[PDB]
């Protein structure tokens, strides 16, 4: 049956663990992969 | 956004194997299984009004265009704005009719509304299709296609379009018009068999099926019901296309020729053959 | 006139027509309302309109339309997702709660009416137009369910006259404790029929019509969505029903 | 109040100034004095 | 005969794969055939497959 | 002879009834007409009654001496036999007063001469036809919409051969009679006018005829699929809303993006129909007497 | 009922205001005078 | 747990947890951090 | 809190990226007269 | 259960709290930027 | 199982390759000034 | 009843001032002699 | 009763004065010999 | 049947099974299929 | 008692009037020997 308080479903503890390691990761394994893939991106090649 | 109703309506499945991974009611609009596709597939497409727009010239799609192939090249790609970058436009736009009729069936079997729906479009998708797949495959290559424009297929079809004399002799032709001028032969009527009754004229107590059985058997002397002009509405808009997809499945690939020379297959009979009559005579 | 004149009395009078049009289109439904009986988002770029007098065809009030919106039949859904968007799911099972692909509405207690000062819909017991008397004739054969077994016998038809049509097929059971089902579903054959919608021990569930030669609009709601309850769900999920469900052609 | 986001918010507002930005990129490209990166060559 | 919980079985050697199956299902599609899988093969799948010695030359 | 019950319809057949009695008539309707029961599981079979009064049949009339008249001008050249009409019952044609004549009626039967007669007559038999579908809704109390679709119907047949033939001046301006002569005249306004495709009054009417079958193709699709609830009866589904109205209302909106009140699904359909005619009519009258070649209109109120 | 909120300013109002912007462009950036982007060198 | 009545949902702190700490991410990193943007774009090159 | 966690946000990433990088890819290869492979054909 | 008669909302005390949140005060200073970001642009660039 | 291993990827990866390597067989195999196996004629 | 103002000012007359407003403005700068501000050139 | 009052006889008394006026000041603007709004020159 | 945790599912040791021979040898060995034909094709003969 | 009278006398009474008339000015207002509002000077 479903519950009542903040939030469900869910599930705590599963803010820091499901809404932080595959949500805030991505703010890292690819937003930090493109300022790396970016140094062989950003000058190929808008300087002919 | 939902409506008042929409309450009890609101269930997951609808899709096949896999799960409800893709069914999110996306504001009124439905990404299912085949929502998400068609999102893939009306992104793309908006980029291809703007890519041959530097190629073959002009931004604006009055005249812009990605040409088809030559008629020659083989079996086999083209150059790029004038067949190569055409070739890629279409598993996009049918890969988008497909997925757009099949996306349908996310919500039929959701429900329980009929299976004649994924269909109607599937006239649409036989009708779209004898004009980039039927025809250009075996006459040569992929040469044998129209332009995708608003302006540039006009252009196409008109001053380019007496290739076979005129096309009014084209029988099928004349008969999926025989078939087409007939659609809003009986949406015209079907459109206001049901509007003026609550609206009489202004107060009058409304009518049933019984004063449609005294206005249309008050007509033209054939009243197949309510539910024969759904069966004929229905029996107006599907098929002025399979006349016509029949009318050029055998037209330019087997009749390059006049179809306008085609009117002398008639007056050939061994009753009045060496006889020329009137006009003709 | 002129070259240049006409075009604009129609990216006028018309750049509003299929504004005017959705409006009409979008008395009825509207408004919006949210997933419990609220005031929800918006209606859209082409609002409702305030609606006028509608006059019924057998003096059944003054209905305006849109008209009843609110709560008045029972719906059961579980919440599954509290933010809007997210599906929800019956309680127990769903075609008991009558909650998902089974529909129904509570109306008035008024069945159609014809205009003869009769009702619309009624078998062949209700009607001694059209009889039986030449050769052999099939009113009264067995019949079969979507678990492929048989479920009853249908021995009757339910006449039309305006139409000259059938809207049910009437199922004689063991008892007589009355039964419905719809009509362009149907596929039969030859000597026996079949339907391909719901199993042969969920029949039962389906509502004995009130009077077997009255139907109420009242009642013409579930009696012809029970059918589509079992096209959505039916069946998880292994082995006969993977043959029977899917694939086909018709 | 009101107003809905769990759903909103994931797949559904990106495309909003989705629908502002990206749109706008192209057009700044088009242009044969702005450009900021297309003339190179000469 | 059953488990209850739905309409089939696990195994068992006798009833079960008895005279289901390969009996009442499928059989729509043979009789729909014999004229959609025969009848659209009579000029162009033999129109690509006579070509394999004829012409090589 | 018993009609029987057969499988998966179903069927079953009407005695002796037909419709309502108002503002319409008693001893004017013939005898009950003989049901064609063959195979009539599908939709109906009845035939009769009819309103045979002067409304009417001022239309038989004149639309079959409209009927004769290119009629005894296709038996003409044949050779006066059997043999050749049949043969050319399309190849022989029958054109209007020259395109020199025009305001005179004293041209003979030969070279230009029935189809002064053909047209005569059938100007009260389609305006007389008009009035069998405008006044047949008022003798119950219905409305009057389905010669509103009609008016706008006769707006192209306002034009042709009528309005702007006689402005100007002759009668080859009018529609040479046939059934292949005027397909020999489709194409004529095409080229002389310089192709009417930089025409977008000829050419939204165009636009109004592929709006037919995007508003057709689908509801003789859904109300045959919402028709197992209850969406066949479009006399029992709008004031008071039926579940037909919720198979085939959520459908839509899911879809494409809007659905419609089972009133305005017949609001649309006749909005695509008053403006198909009539934006012909507007742009076969914009055609004629503002700018003929219309590759030199659409150059100079199109690119230019 | 009539005229609700908090739906409009996130996905429509957004492009309203966009939309009673866009109409208004392509004109005064292409008037016989007027332009401001292109011209600036000269 | 189903609801009946406006303005649900809705609601709380189903509202305060989660509406307050999501619709900010949109309304942050594209308003003031897009005036981060702005950077190399006031200056290159509105002025030639 | 709520939208997905095991469901849709593994796949909200993989086809949206997809529908807003290998699909902008085609805007950087409408040019042919900068691309990785159509320089030459100038 | 939804709501009763004309309007609600409404409806005294109801009318102004989400008809007087986003659509006063998002208008008002839209109007102050329809008066401030347009009398510094009432000068350039009419006068060359 | 986070992602779907027989569903997403076995064969819907498979035509995920299958994605995009066709439609490029139309753009490179293409090309006005490239081909080099075609023009073997002229 | 059978009609509105609720909907007939609050968003019909309402944009009874706005629609019937640059109508005439285009066709009034369509016929030359107007522009009557015009002075950036002359 | 005759026809709709609180429906017809207002909201419709505006295409009385609109799309009747508008398609006969169209002409009287148009025409070689009236302008009236062009005479200054002189 | 599901857990909870993450990634439950998952499911461990299947999110290690089952997205460790066709995931991690699925993006290496086609790094290994699409990768080296590059080799042959970055000239011949886009190079003319 | 056999047709209406009520439809005619509001709706019915333009085909007399306006349908009679405004088709009929047309005529008369493109008549040289006439003008009134084309006399002018000529
Ligand atoms: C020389 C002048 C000839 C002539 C030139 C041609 C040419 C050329 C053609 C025809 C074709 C046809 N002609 Mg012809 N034709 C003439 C004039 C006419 C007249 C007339 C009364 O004047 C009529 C009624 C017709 C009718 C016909 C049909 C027999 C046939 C139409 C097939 C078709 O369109 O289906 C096809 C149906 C579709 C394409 C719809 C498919 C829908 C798809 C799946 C959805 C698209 C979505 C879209 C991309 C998105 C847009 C929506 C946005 C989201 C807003 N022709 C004269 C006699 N005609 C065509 C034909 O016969 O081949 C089939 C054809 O090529
Ligand atoms: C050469 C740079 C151009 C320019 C071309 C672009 C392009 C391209 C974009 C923007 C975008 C933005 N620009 Mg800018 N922009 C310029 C000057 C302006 C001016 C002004 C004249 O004061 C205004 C009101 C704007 C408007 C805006 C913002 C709405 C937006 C940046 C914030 C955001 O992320 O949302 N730009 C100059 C003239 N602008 C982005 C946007 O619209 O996304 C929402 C975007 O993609
Ligand atoms: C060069 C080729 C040009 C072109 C050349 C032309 C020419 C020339 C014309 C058209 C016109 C039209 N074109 Mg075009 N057209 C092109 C492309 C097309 C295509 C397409 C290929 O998609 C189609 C389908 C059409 C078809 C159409 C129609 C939309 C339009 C006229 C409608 C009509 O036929 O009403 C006809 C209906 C009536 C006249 C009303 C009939 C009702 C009557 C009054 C009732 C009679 C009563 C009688 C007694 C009943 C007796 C019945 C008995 C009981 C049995 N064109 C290309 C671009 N086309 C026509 C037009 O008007 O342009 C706007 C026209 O002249
Ligand atoms: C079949 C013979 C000719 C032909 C004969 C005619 C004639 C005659 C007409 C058209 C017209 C049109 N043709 Mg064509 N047309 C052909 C090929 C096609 C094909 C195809 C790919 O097979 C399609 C889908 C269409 C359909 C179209 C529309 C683009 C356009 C208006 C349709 C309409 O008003 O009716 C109902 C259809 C709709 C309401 C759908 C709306 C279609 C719109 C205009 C297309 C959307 C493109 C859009 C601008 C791109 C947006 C993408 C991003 C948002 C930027 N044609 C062939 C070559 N076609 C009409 C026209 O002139 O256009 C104004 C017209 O009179
Ligand atoms: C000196 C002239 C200024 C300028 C004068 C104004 C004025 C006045 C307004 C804007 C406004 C806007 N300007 Mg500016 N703006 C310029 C030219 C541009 C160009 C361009 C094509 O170069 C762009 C892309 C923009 C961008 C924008 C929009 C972000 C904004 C319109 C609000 C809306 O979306 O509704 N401006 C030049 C640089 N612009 C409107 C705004 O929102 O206020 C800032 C507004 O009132
Ligand atoms: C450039 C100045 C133009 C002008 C261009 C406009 C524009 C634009 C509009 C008006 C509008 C108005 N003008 Mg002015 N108007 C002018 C002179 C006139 C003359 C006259 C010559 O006697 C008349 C009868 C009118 C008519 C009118 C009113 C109907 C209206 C102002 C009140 C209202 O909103 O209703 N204008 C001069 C010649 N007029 C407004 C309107 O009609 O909206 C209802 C409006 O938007
Ligand atoms: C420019 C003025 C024109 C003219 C153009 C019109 C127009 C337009 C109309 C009339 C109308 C009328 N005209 Mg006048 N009429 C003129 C000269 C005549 C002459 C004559 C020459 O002896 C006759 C017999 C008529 C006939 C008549 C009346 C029947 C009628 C005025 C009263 C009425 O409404 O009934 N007109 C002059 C030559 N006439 C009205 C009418 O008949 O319909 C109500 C009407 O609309
Ligand atoms: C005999 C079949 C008739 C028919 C039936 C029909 N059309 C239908 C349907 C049905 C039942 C729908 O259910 C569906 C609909 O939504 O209802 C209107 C539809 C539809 N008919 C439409 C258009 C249409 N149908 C047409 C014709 C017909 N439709 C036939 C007359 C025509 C004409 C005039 O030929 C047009 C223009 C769409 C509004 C809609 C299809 C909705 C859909 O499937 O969307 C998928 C598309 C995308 C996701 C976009 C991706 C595509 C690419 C990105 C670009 C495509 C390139 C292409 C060249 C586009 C160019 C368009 C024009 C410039 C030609
Ligand atoms: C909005 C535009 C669409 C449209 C609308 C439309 N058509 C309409 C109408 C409307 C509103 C009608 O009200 C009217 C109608 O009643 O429909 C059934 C009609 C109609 N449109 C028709 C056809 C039609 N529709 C067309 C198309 C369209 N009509 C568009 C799709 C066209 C074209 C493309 O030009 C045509 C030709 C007819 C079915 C019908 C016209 C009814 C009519 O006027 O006929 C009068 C009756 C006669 C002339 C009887 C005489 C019969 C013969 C002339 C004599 C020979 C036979 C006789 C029996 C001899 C035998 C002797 C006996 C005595 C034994
Ligand atoms: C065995 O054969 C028998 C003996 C039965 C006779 C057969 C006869 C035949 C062959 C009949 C064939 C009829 C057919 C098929 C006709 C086809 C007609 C077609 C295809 C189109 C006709 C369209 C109608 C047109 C062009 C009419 C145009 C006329 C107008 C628009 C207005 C005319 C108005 C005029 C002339 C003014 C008259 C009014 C006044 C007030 C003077
Ligand atoms: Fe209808």
């Amino acid at each position: 049956a479903d519950k009542s308080d903040l939030g469900y479903t869910g599930l705590t503890d599963e803010q820091a663990q499901e809404l932080h390691s595959v949500y805030m990761s991505g703010l890292w394994l690819f937003s930090a992969v493109a300022i790396v893939a970016h140094l062989a991106v950003y000058i190929w090649r808008p300087w002919f | 956004a939902l409506l008042s109703f929409e309450r009890k309506y609101r269930v997951p499945g609808g899709t096949l194997v896999g799960g409800n991974l893709f069914d999110f009611w996306v504001g009124p609009f439905y990404v299912g299984f085949f929502g998400v596709a068609t999102f893939f597939f009306a992104a793309l497409g908006i980029i291809l009004i703007a890519w041959s727009a530097v190629l073959q010239g002009t931004w604006n799609p009055q005249l812009i265009s990605v040409y088809p192939p030559a008629l020659e090249y083989g079996l086999g790609g083209a150059p790029l704005a004038k067949g190569g970058l055409w070739q890629i436009i279409t598993i996009c736009a049918t890969g988008a009719f497909v997925s757009w009729a099949l996306r349908e069936v996310e919500i039929c079997r959701k429900l329980g509304i009929g299976y004649h729906i994924p269909f109607a479009f599937a006239f649409a998708i036989l009708a779209y299709l004898t004009l980039v797949l039927f025809r250009p495959v075996m006459m040569g290559a992929w040469g044998y296609a129209f332009p995708y424009g608003i302006w540039t297929h006009l252009d196409w079809v008109s001053n380019t379009g007496y290739t076979y004399g005129n096309f009014h002799y084209n029988p099928a032709h004349m008969i999926a018009i025989s078939f087409f001028f007939t659609n809003a032969l009986a949406l015209a009527l079907h459109g206001a068999l049901v509007l003026s009754a609550a609206n009489p004229e202004k107060g009058k107590e409304m009518r049933t099926p019984d004063h449609e059985d005294t206005f249309f058997r008050d007509l033209v002397g054939y009243s197949i019901g309510t539910l024969g002009i759904h069966r004929l509405g229905l029996l107006l808009s599907l098929s002025a296309v399979f006349f016509s997809a029949l009318c050029m499945i055998i037209t330019g690939t087997i009749w390059f020729d006049q179809w306008v020379d085609w009117w002398q297959w008639w007056v050939k009979l061994p009753w009045w053959a060496n006889i020329p009559g009137g006009i003709n005579g | 006139d002129l070259a240049s004149l006409a075009i604009y009395s129609f990216w006028i009078f018309l750049a509003g027509l299929i504004y005017y049009l959705q409006t009409e289109n979008m008395r009825e439904g509207y408004p919006l309302e949210n997933e419990d009986g609220t005031p929800a988002a918006n209606q859209g770029p082409f609002p409702l309109p305030k609606p006028k007098t509608f006059i019924l065809p057998h003096g059944r009030g003054t209905l305006t339309v849109p008209g009843p919106e609110s709560e008045d039949r029972p719906i059961a859904l579980a919440r599954t997702a509290v933010s809007e968007g997210f599906p929800h799911a019956p309680t127990g099972d769903p075609m008991k709660d009558g909650v998902g692909p089974a529909s129904w509405v509570a109306r008035r207690d008024l069945p159609e009416l014809d205009g003869h000062g009769h009702n619309k819909i009624k078998p062949m017991k209700a009607a001694a137009g059209f009889h039986v008397s030449a050769g052999k004739n099939p009113i009264g054969l067995p019949v079969r369910g979507c678990d492929l077994e048989i479920a009853g016998k249908v021995v009757d038809i339910w006449v039309d006259i305006p139409e000259q049509m059938a809207r049910f097929l009437e199922v004689e059971l063991k008892d007589g404790s009355t039964r419905l089902l719809p009509m362009q579903m149907v596929k039969v054959q030859s000597n026996r029929v079949h339907v391909n919608a719901l199993s042969s021990d969920l029949f039962a569930g389906i509502p004995t019509i009130k009077s077997p030669t009255e139907v109420t609009l009242l009642e013409e709601d579930k009696i012809c969505g029970y059918v589509a309850g079992g096209l959505m769900y039916a069946a998880p999920k292994r082995k006969s029903v993977v043959a029977a469900m899917l694939a086909e052609y018709a | 109040w009101m107003i809905f986001d769990p759903r909103r918010v994931f797949v559904a507002q990106g495309v909003f100034l989705f629908l502002l930005a990206v749109m706008i990129h192209l057009i700044l490209l088009s242009t044969p004095s702005y450009n900021w990166l297309e003339i190179s060559a000469a | 005969a059953d488990k209850t919980i739905f309409n089939d079985h696990l195994n068992t050697n006798p009833k079960t794969n008895l005279r289901l199956w390969v009996a009442f299902q499928m059989m729509k599609g043979a009789g729909w055939a014999g004229g959609v899988f025969f009848g659209t093969l009579l000029l162009i799948g033999f129109f690509r497959v006579v070509g394999r010695m004829l012409p090589i030359q | 002879a018993e009609y029987q019950n057969i499988f998966s319809q179903v069927q079953v057949r009407g005695p002796a009834d037909l419709g309502m009695t108002e503002d319409v008539n008693l001893a004017n309707r013939s005898g009950v007409g003989p049901f064609s029961t063959l195979l009539g599981w599908f939709g109906n079979a009845q035939l009769g009654p009819i309103y045979l009064g002067s409304l009417g049949v001022l239309s038989l009339f004149s639309g079959l001496m409209w009927f004769f008249t290119i009629g005894i001008w296709f038996w003409y050249q044949a050779g006066w036999n059997p043999a050749v009409f049949l043969r050319d019952l399309f190849f022989f044609s029958l054109e209007p007063p020259a395109p020199e004549y025009g305001l005179s009626f004293a041209a003979p039967l030969k070279e230009g001469g029935l189809w002064l007669i053909a047209s005569f007559f059938m100007f009260v038999a389609v305006w007389s036809w008009w009035g069998r579908t405008y006044l047949r809704a008022q003798a119950l109390g219905m409305g009057k919409h389905t010669a509103w679709a009609f008016l706008s119907a006769i707006w192209l047949w306002m034009v042709l051969g009528f309005i702007r033939p006689i402005l100007m001046g002759s009668w080859s301006e009018a529609v040479p009679y046939g059934i292949f002569s005027h397909l020999d005249w489709t194409n004529n306004f095409s080229l002389v006018h310089g192709n009417l495709f930089y025409n977008p009054f000829h050419g939204l009417s165009i636009a109004f005829l592929y709006g037919s079958a995007l508003l057709f193709a689908m509801h003789g699709a859904t109300i045959l699929a919402v028709s197992r609830f209850g969406g066949e009866r479009e006399l029992e589904q709008i004031a008071d809303r039926g579940t037909a109205a919720e198979r085939a209302a959520l459908f839509w909106r899911w879809t494409m993006g809007f659905n419609a009140t089972m009133e305005g699904i017949h609001r649309w359909a006749i909005w695509m129909a008053v403006l198909v005619t009539l934006t012909g009519g507007i742009g076969i009258l914009l055609s004629g007497t503002v700018v003929d070649n219309w590759y030199v209109w659409g150059q100079n109120h199109g690119m230019a």
